[PDB]
Parts: C-alpha cells; sequence; structure tokens
RNA sequence: GCUGUACGUAAGCGUUGAUCCAGAGAUUUCCGAAUGGGGGAACCCACUAUCUUUAGUCGGAUAGUAUCCUUACGUGAAUACAUAGCGUGAGGAAGGCAGACCCAGGGAACUGAAACAUCUAAGUACCUGGAGGAAGAGAAAGAAAAAUCGAUUUCCUGAGUAGCGGCGAGCGAAACGGAAAGAGCCCAAACCAAGAAGCUUGCUUCUUGGGGUUGUAGGACACUCUAUACGGAGUUACAAAAGAAAGUUAUAAAUGAAGCGGUCUGGAAAGGCCCGCCAAAGACGGUAACAGCCCGGUAGUUGAAAUGGCUUUCCCUCCAGAGUGGAUCCUGAGUACGGCGGAACACGUGAAAUUCCGUCGGAAUCCGGGAGGACCAUCUCCCAAGGCUAAAUACUCCCUAGUGACCGAUAGUGAACCAGUACCGUGAGGGAAAGGUGAAAAGCACCCCGGAAGGGGAGUGAAACAGUUCCUGAAACCGUGUGCCUACAAGUAGUUAGAGCCCGUUAAUGGGUGAUAGCGUGCCUUUUGUAGAAUGAACCGGCGAGUUACGAUUUGUUGCAAGGUUAAG
RNA sequence: GGUAGCGGAGAAAUUCCAAUCGAACUUGGAGAUAGCUGGUUCUCUCCGAAAUAGCUUUAGGGCUAGCCUCGAGGUAAAGAG
RNA sequence: GGUUCGUGGUAGGAGAGCGUUCUAAGGGCGGUGAAGUCAGACCGGAAGGACUGGUGGAGCGCUUAGAAGUGAGAAUGCCGGUAUGAGUAGCGAAAGAAGGGUGAGAAUCCCUUCCACCGAAUAUCUAAGGUUUCCUGAGGAAGGCUCGUCCGCUCAGGGUU
RNA sequence: GACUCGGUGAAAUUAUAGUACCUGUGAAGAUGCAGGUUACCCGCGACAGGACGGAAAGACCCCGUGGAGCUUUACUGCAAC
C-alpha cells in the first residue's frame, strides 16, 4: 500500500473529499484505510461487555485507498509518491 | 430400391474389362497450331510450355478436328491420317516420335 | 502490520525487521504394493540384537526380520563324487495412474443386407498384458519397367480408381508424382589370440579380446601403403559413465510517464461542458457510476542467493583405413519353401502371388538364393531366415501465458455454493437440488404490543416495498376493497344489435359494465369422416425437434474464359 | 460358511437366486433397431393435389409413372369448346 | 402510374418479410434514470413496433451487412411452482378420571389417589444390530399425524474404570 | 367408523364450464346440436343410472419380412464322444 499507518492524508473522492487527516489503520488485504473524521457512522450498539451503556456511536469507518493520497509532513500539500534509495534503504519521495 | 423389385442394375448384365496395358493420349487439334509462325518446329516439350497441354498422359496425338492455314514441322507419338494429310499439303511435315 | 475460511472475545508477536512470497533442507503418525506374522483398512501379536527402568517381574527406546528373480559364497540328501534343497550377502522387481494416445494376446452381438446363414457391424466395444513420452515402422532378399529411383514414417493427390463381393448390401488400395522431416549403424560367421573343459585321445567345443559385416557382390586370406592419437567421434542409434566453467531460461521480485484541473448533475464522478498532459505505457481489473493521467499495474529497462533444465567450451572416454589380387574359406537350417488347416494383406480359395500362426515333411548355400500377382523361360532389381536407430506423426491428467461472431446459474463440467456430496442401493453402482443485502455492516441504539416469533415508530443508509434466499420480482395461485350486472333461469360462455348505469382516453366515429334479442357443438392429433361418447394436455413458467462435417447434383451470383483452379506445404 | 447367471439350487411348480426370473442386477457396445405410434415452435402473398396403374416375402411400406409447384425453353400455335 | 383477368384452400411447391442471441463498422441515449417488469383507449396489411407513466437502478438501442443453440400450446413431454377435490379421507388395534402444581398458555407435562391392561408377558436379563439415542441443565423454530410447559427433537456440558 | 364440535390435514383426478329431461339428428349410443318440456339461488346427509367414469398406450383379435422360451427325422453349425 502507498499510504502507511502514521501518515497525513487527503481524501480525493468521496463525500469527505477535500478533507484530510491521519491513517489510524490499514487492511491491505481490502485496500482500506482508517482514517481520523472520514467516513464517521452511526453505529446502533446494545450494551455489552464493553460500551456497557451501548448507543448511536459516531465512529470512523474504512474508505478505499484510490480515494485517498499522502501529504508531505513539510509542505503540507499533497504528493504523488515514488520509490528512491537512501543508501541502503527505500524510502517514499514525493513528486 | 424399389421395394423388393428387381433392380435395374440387377435385371441387366455386366460387361467388358478394364486394360491394364490401356494406353489414352492427349488430345490436339489443328486450330491451336495456328498460332505459330510458318517454318517453324512443334514438339511435345513446346506444347507443354505452351500450357496447351499439362499431361503427356500415354502420349500426344494430332487430330483433323478443324484446319491450319500454315507451314509447320510436327514430331508427335501418333498422328490421325487426315492430320498428317492436313499438315503435308500445307507443306508442312510430320516426324513420329 | 500479523496470529487463515471466519465473525467473536481472550492472549500475544512484530522496523534488534514479523505475517507473507520463492528455492533448498529437516520432520513426515497409521493404513495402503504394505513387505516381521496375522487381519473384518487405517487394528492386533511378535522375534532377534544393543541399551535403559524397576528390588525384580511388568515395562521402554533404537536397528533388522516378506515373496520371487538373477548373482556370488557357504552348507547339504537319498547316493559314492555331485546336484536338489537350505542359509547368508549384493543388486532388481512387485503397485498406482490420464476413463487419453500404441504394441501384442483374446475377441462379441445389436445392427445392415429392407428375412437371413456367407458377408457386414469389426478386428470396433470389452478383458488382459507390456510399455514409452511417444509407440510402432525402418536402412531394400524393395518399388518398378526400352528409365530408372535409392531407409522408414505422416500429409496432399492417385481415388471412391484398380479391384474384392449371396459380384448382393457394401469393403476399397498401392505405386508413380508433390511436400514435411531427414541418418545412418551393429552383430553372426569364416580368420587370429588366450583360458577352461573333453583327452572328440594330437583333433574338438565352450567363454572372452581382435577381425568383419555385403550384391557392379562383400569379407576372411595374400600382399602394399597409411595409422597408435597426427586427426576424428561421443552418451539421441553408431561404447559407456562422470565432472567443471560460462551464457540463457523457469521457479520470488524491482523501477515505471502524465490532471487531487475547474464547473453541472448527483448518495457518490470514473460521466456531461471547458481546459491541459503522457504515451516503446489507450492490456486488464478495481475504486461509492463508464478512469491512459486514483490504485494495482501494463509498455520499457533491470534483477535471482538457491535449485532445476537447455546451449556452448573444456575435461573425461574411445577410436586402423584405402588399394590390388582373388589358391581356397565364410556370408543367419529343422529356416526358406511345400502339403493340410486357418488368418492378415482392399483381395470372402478365388487363377491367388506376398506376410503370419499350428502341424506334417523338408532345400541350395555364390556356376548359389529371392521378387517382379498362378506358373515356365529370358531380362531386370535385390541378398532373406539376426539386432539397433532420432526427426517429421498421435494424445493431454498437468504447468505458464493467452484467445473465442462459446454458456451465462433448467445454460455451461454431474458439481459457479464444502458434489461424486446428500440421498437410493447388500453391493457393483446410480446421483441431485442449491448463486446475487449494501459502496461500506454503517446489520435497525431507544420506545410500544407480545412469553417468543413477528410487527409499528425512531434511526442508519441514496434507498429497508434493500433488513441476514437480502438486485430485479412475470404468470399460475391466494385474498382485501370497490364501479356495473345477477336469485323464472339452463346453453363451448363469446360475438353482433343494445338500453340503462358509471368513468374520462396515446381523442377517437372513446373506455368498463352489461337487462334483453339474434347466431353459435373448444384446441390439437389422426381420420372417408371427429363438438366428438376416439387421442393428448390440471394450470403457469422455463427447457424441449431438419443440424454440422465431407461428397454428388441443380439454381442464382461473382471472377477468369478454351481455359479455369491449386491441395499438402 | 459354500454353490453365481452360456450359470447355480430345485421331495420338480417355469419354483427360487435381495419386493426383478421361460433366463437376475448393474455398467458399457448404445443415441441398438423400430416400414410403428406420438410430437415438430413466427407471419403474409401466389399456385395447389392425391387416395390411381404397374411391380414388389408385397398389401397401413416402397419405387416408377399419373396428378402439384418453380424456373428456362422452342415454334409449320401444337391446347380447350 | 394505368387497362384486363383474378384474390376459399389441406398435403405440398415458390416468394417476400417480422422478431430473438451474437459479431464488425458507423452513428447514438443512458443516474436529469439503461435493460427488464406493470398498465394503458397509439401505430403498421401480418408476424410485430413506438409513446407516456409507475417500479427498477446499470447498461442498451438504431442503421447496413454477416453467423445462428432462432420463435412452442400439446410429445400419458422434462424440472420447478400453485391449484382442484377440500377443510375432505385420515390422525395407525387398547380405560381413563379428578384434584393439586408448574406455566404467558394445559385433555395432552409433573405429583397424588381411585380405576383399568399384560403377567411363559405388555415382566427381568442378554446376543446380533443401531451407535450416543444414556444423565444433567436450558429450550419449543422445525420433527412428534392433535397439543405441548414434554420427548428417542434441538443446543451446551458430562457420562462407559 | 360414518354424523356434529375443536385441532391437524393428504390423494387419485382435472380442456375451460353458468354442467336438466323426452324425442330426434349427428363418426350411426348427446349435460353441451335441433325442437319441445320442465326448472328461483346456495348447500348438507345418503344412493350410485350416466358422464361410453378413474386406474392400467387391450393381456382377447389382427398386424410387424418384431422378440424370447421350448421341441423335432426344418436348415446351417458347435462342443463332446
Ligand atoms: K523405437
Ligand atoms: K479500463
Ligand atoms: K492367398
Ligand atoms: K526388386
Ligand atoms: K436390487
Ligand atoms: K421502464
Ligand atoms: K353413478
Ligand atoms: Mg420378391
Ligand atoms: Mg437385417
Ligand atoms: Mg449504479
Ligand atoms: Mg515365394
Ligand atoms: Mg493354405
Ligand atoms: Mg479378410
Ligand atoms: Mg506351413
Ligand atoms: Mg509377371
Ligand atoms: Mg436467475
Ligand atoms: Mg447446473
Ligand atoms: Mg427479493
Ligand atoms: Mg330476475
Ligand atoms: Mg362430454
Ligand atoms: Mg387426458
Ligand atoms: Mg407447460
Ligand atoms: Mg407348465
Ligand atoms: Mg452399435
Ligand atoms: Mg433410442
Ligand atoms: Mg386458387
Ligand atoms: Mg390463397
Ligand atoms: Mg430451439
Ligand atoms: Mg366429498
Ligand atoms: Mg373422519
Ligand atoms: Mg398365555
Ligand atoms: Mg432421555
Ligand atoms: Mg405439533
Ligand atoms: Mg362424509
Ligand atoms: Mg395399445
Amino acid at each position: 500500500m502507498h499510504v502507511k499507518k502514521g501518515d497525513k492524508v487527503k481524501v480525493i473522492t468521496g463525500k469527505d473529499k477535500g478533507k484530510s487527516g491521519k491513517v489510524l489503520a490499514a487492511f491491505p488485504k481490502k485496500d482500506r484505510v482508517l482514517i481520523e473524521g472520514i467516513n464517521m457512522v452511526k453505529k446502533h450498539t446494545k450494551p455489552s461487555n464493553v460500551n456497557p451503556q451501548g448507543g448511536i456511536l459516531n465512529v470512523e469507518a474504512p474508505i478505499h485507498v484510490s480515494n485517498v493520497m499522502l501529504i508531505d509532513p513539510k509542505t503540507g500539500e499533497p504528493t504523488r509518491v515514488g520509490y528512491e534509495v537512501k543508501g541502503d534503504k527505500k524510502v517514499r519521495v514525493a513528486k | 430400391f424399389e421395394g423388393g423389385q428387381l433392380p435395374l442394375f440387377r435385371r441387366i448384365p455386366k460387361r467388358g474389362f478394364t486394360n491394364i496395358n490401356r494406353k489414352e493420349f492427349a488430345i490436339v487439334n489443328l486450330d491451336v497450331l495456328n498460332r505459330f509462325e510458318d517454318g517453324t518446329e512443334v514438339t511435345p516439350e513446346l506444347l507443354v510450355e505452351t500450357g496447351i497441354i499439362r499431361n503427356e498422359k500415354s502420349g500426344i496425338k494430332i487430330l483433323s478436328n478443324g484446319n491450319i492455314e500454315k507451314k509447320l514441322t510436327v514430331k508427335a507419338n501418333k498422328f490421325s491420317a487426315a492430320a498428317k494429310e492436313a499438315i503435308e499439303a500445307a507443306g508442312g511435315k510430320t516426324e513420329v516420335i
């Protein structure tokens, strides 16, 4: 995946287009990313051993990786990515 | 089949035999031989080269169907009497190969 | 980031580099050829050796122990040497499949002939055995003919010809010719040498080495010349078994251009409109809808530690070949042929050549022998009774990449789903049905009826008349409600005339209903003839019957025209 | 436990051999063959029969002819009344 | 475009077409809503084709050619579904009753008492066979020919020395 | 058992059906055609004259150049002797 946990991210398509957020989780078995503030969704949760109060909960859902673009933490603006070798360590490069 | 009625072929007789040394000869007429300028020589090889003939079956035979207008020397395997006559009458000549 | 499908909770590992991918290794219970003996499958019981535990029994590890064949060795009977037999060791096999392709053994009938027996179907199906990646065949005892060709195989033609045939039905070549592919070799024997066995007793007769292999005859044998690794050949035949190196390829991967362009619709933009861009990359797929420029990627360029294969190089291994003579000698014997009986050759005993099997007989062997469709002579071509041999050909359980005027869930494999399953059967064996929430579980918190199921709200979502057989949701079928008619009337149930009542249309001499009046015995099939008391259909839905290959003939069209056209390749 | 289908067993009936027996069941040849019955799916336009002869191991089949259709021909126009 | 003669039709011949699936090319509509489906009083000489609206919610027509798994109402057709009879036959040999209790709910379950049945059995053991059907605790969807609070049913744990 | 109540709940069959009688006609034996005669609508329990009723592609009969089984001094064969 071209996007990794801990990255800062812009959203290309979707209802949450134009927004940005961090990557809280990744699922390469499905090519989905779990991002803060994006695709927030209302779960109707009966009480259980945890969430024992229960309720309607706003929490983030996964959105596809192709709908998402990385941001250079130095510029703060969105950058399509390539790969280079620094010394003997592959890295990610903006362009 | 005719309903158990005896078929036509079973009510008539067989006839003949096929010869094994049969000789069938490529049949050339006179009309073709007008294509050549007089005084020249005609041959089997020439007649094949010109595409008049493809198969020298067992030989060539020249038949007097039609007419020549032109003096020619011809050579082939068998001629008909009349074609020999016509070739000579035009001043031609004949060889038997 | 991970601890599968597969949610879940619990507990945990990972940039001191996990999960994952590839290569090589290790481990690999028990059964099964199953092999230590047995056995009713996946179970049982052992022996011999070494070690181990126990106070010692009991118990535990590890190794070996099947049968047959060949080969050595040692023991060993009647029987006296000996052989049989027995034992040990070194090898080898055993069994399975791809329901395919081929070689042999054995070998049907239904059917067709409009019966039927010769014949056909058919050397098919099937059984069995052998195999191999191909097999089989194969380097002329050939094909042929006034002229020669030069191993086999496969294809086009020849040709549905020649012919076979109750001359019936039907069976049906071959060679020439043209192409693919190409390749040639080895023994046996005379003759030399050694060894052993007979003393075949001065001769054989067996095991190895050399020698030599063929038709104008060749060879052995005589000589000349060369030859001893000069040079050549090779595990695909020509002898066999190994080793390295280099390169290439396959089995993981890497890098990889260009728009978050604006605006409109919208739940969402990949779509519309206007601007740009990349392209050795506009393959495919995915992404909230149709994306070359979002993602994976593609083109292109790179790369493999390890293993495997192939191609070259080296090593290694192993290698007498021309000539002239022709005293003599050799050249595949219980075969070659013949008789009898059968079969295969297209060829059914036919005039029946050729090849093979069984049984009788039974040659010459170089002034020799075979074939040329009975046979004889002449001529021509050729040397059998011994063996090997790639390539072209056939097939596909499989792997990789891909294609389809192929299916799209009653189709397509029986099987798109845990299907050879469930289920049936004692068994062999038969054999199904069954796909779709949503972009994302966001899978309906909370309230009310109710014991639950199920509902009604609320809420999520674009949508729940998308709510866990969940996209769409036809018809039969079941019902609720209602506009018109109907309880003096029979009627293949409608049609035509038609009032009254009720609606208002794809607006046109409209719709629905129909008191009453006239006329009127379904559909199909088969029949001289059917409302038919002849047949078929409960209904609805789906599926379900003149097609394809090759050939003949004819019509039309097109192209060339006494010419036309190529097949394989 | 044995006898297995060209077979076996039968105090014998054509009895029995897994609800099957004048020759089991299953699988294959096999889409046997069927001059027999049944069925064969859309439309319109033009023309439109036959149920006869003869032969047939033939009679509810077939073949040829007669009868239909389509096309092209040819004229000393031959057809019909 | 005219004149003349015609225009019933089975087997059957001949012709012209409608429509379905796919392909190629051209050119198009389609989330501002495709195919499909539902309803209609429109169109054409026929097979058939449009338009409008609803439902659906992503693909589909038109044109000219081509190729076909090409159009069903019957095959005692094949598979699936639903009817009809029809609330019908049947509910599978037999003696139950009441009271208490449990429970949302009781002819049907549990308890008690009377009653009745078998008793060379309708008892007690145990082979073969079946293979968890045994016990306990929950449960009532389906199964049980009714019912069910129960079971040889479903779940989960145990049980064979 | 049947009958009524309550529960549960099939089947064979079935072209659609608003399914009278006499006489006649008719593929010669009509619920359905004609002509007349009867007949208000819907059911329940009972009977079985008809629907040439259902089941079972008549087993009688005939046909098929169909089959099987059996017999023999039918034909041709085979084993066995
Ligand atoms: K070979
Ligand atoms: K694409
Ligand atoms: K012969
Ligand atoms: K020869
Ligand atoms: K059976
Ligand atoms: K629509
Ligand atoms: K009756
Ligand atoms: Mg006759
Ligand atoms: Mg026959
Ligand atoms: Mg969509
Ligand atoms: Mg001979
Ligand atoms: Mg003989
Ligand atoms: Mg023969
Ligand atoms: Mg002999
Ligand atoms: Mg001769
Ligand atoms: Mg479907
Ligand atoms: Mg299927
Ligand atoms: Mg649905
Ligand atoms: Mg009235
Ligand atoms: Mg009737
Ligand atoms: Mg019927
Ligand atoms: Mg139907
Ligand atoms: Mg008797
Ligand atoms: Mg057959
Ligand atoms: Mg059949
Ligand atoms: Mg007419
Ligand atoms: Mg007409
Ligand atoms: Mg069809
Ligand atoms: Mg009744
Ligand atoms: Mg009753
Ligand atoms: Mg007693
Ligand atoms: Mg119990
Ligand atoms: Mg019940
Ligand atoms: Mg009754
Ligand atoms: Mg009958």
